[PDB]
């Protein structure tokens, strides 16, 4: 309901002044999500204006490393370009290079259901080998 | 040559073939047979402009499945991002 | 056209040791299968030959007392004026 | 020219009276003839001239009973289009009366040097 306008961190997002409401609103549901029903250990905004765009950089368990999500509307539509341009952002920000660019997109449901995708650069099958039925 | 090639290739890959038609092999190309019994884990690929923007309501996935974009740079190179359901 | 785009990516995959599937539907998906898995399987050499062209046999003699052609099946392929295209299996006879 | 000897030989004649062919295809055609009779053990070979294709072929039970095989002598310098093996293929089926089997021939090859090399051509995708 409109108690979310209020909240802190809702409130701290549009400090970012990076998009509009619903962008900010958007982000505010995942990062809600990760850190109520997903459990997250910290989860921190950041705003990068020249992408316009709200992460959410998140360590999921106390010890491990960072791990970017990037929240965003199911109307909305991307570009592989702008793709590649979050995975260097991402990059940047969990500081892995070392690692393939990697991040997860948050998309929202109109209905503010939150569904999870993991991006990755290049070629990531879990099980290249993998021989099943069908 | 090319649109020679690719209506045997449109051939093969209806009758359900692989192929690989890489440089390597010459004006060679090979073909093996599909096998309709046995899953083998690969990647659904997709072919776009690096400008498109792709609609986020058109995106099934597991550990013998990924999702695969493709798309082509002005320096010839093509970059690759593989999308997977997140199970958090 | 955004048809050059498929053949950039289908030529890349391809350099990179990729086999394609299902990958002539020009406006659909496409299948993209690691190479190792597949490769040892029994397959074709094919060659793309355009149905009047004259088939130098000079190579397939080489083959023939090297012994490099033995267990191997060399495709033909050739569309025609149809609009289909003809498949001719070649293999390496003892007698 | 080490083989005017073979233009005796009553197969050689044979063949030649087809008139279908120079004197490179005569000879490779009774080369393989040769070859199919002696260096196998084939039971019976026969030549046949298809004068529309203007080809010489070898039609033989490499053992007797079993069904009839197409040979088709070429010298190493022929011209093979796609396109004529397909007609090749067609009258094979013909030859061999139209069986069951996919249509096949076997291209027999020979090299300068006489050498011989077989080759099995069959309609379709075999392994």
């Amino acid at each position: 309901d409109a108690w979310m306008g209020t909240h802190p961190k809702y409130l701290e997002m549009m400090e970012l002044d990076i998009g509009d409401a619903t962008q900010v609103y958007v982000a505010f549901l995942v990062y809600l999500d990760l850190m109520e029903s997903k459990s997250w250990h910290e989860v921190n905004c950041v705003g990068l204006p020249e992408l316009q765009l709200i992460c959410l950089v998140g360590t999921e368990i106390e010890g491990e490393g960072l791990q970017t999500v990037v929240p965003t509307p199911i109307t909305a539509s991307l570009s592989h370009n702008r793709i590649r341009e979050i995975l260097k952002a991402s990059r940047k920000l969990q500081g892995d290079p070392d690692l393939p660019m990697s991040f997860t997109l948050a998309i929202v449901e109109s209905d503010s259901t939150i569904v999870y995708y993991k991006l990755t650069d290049g070629f990531m099958l879990p099980d290249p080998q993998n021989i099943s039925l069908r | 040559a090319h649109e020679l090639r690719y209506s045997i290739y449109r051939d093969l890959w209806e009758r359900g073939f692989f192929l690989s038609a890489a440089g390597k092999f010459g004006g060679d190309f090979l073909v093996y047979p599909g096998d309709p019994l046995r899953f083998h884990a690969h990647y659904i690929a997709q072919c776009w402009a690096p400008e498109d923007t792709i609609p986020l309501q058109d995106l099934g996935t597991s550990v013998r499945k990924t999702l695969l974009l493709c798309s082509p740079q002005p320096d010839g190179k093509v970059v690759y991002t593989s999308l997977q359901w997140a199970s958090l």
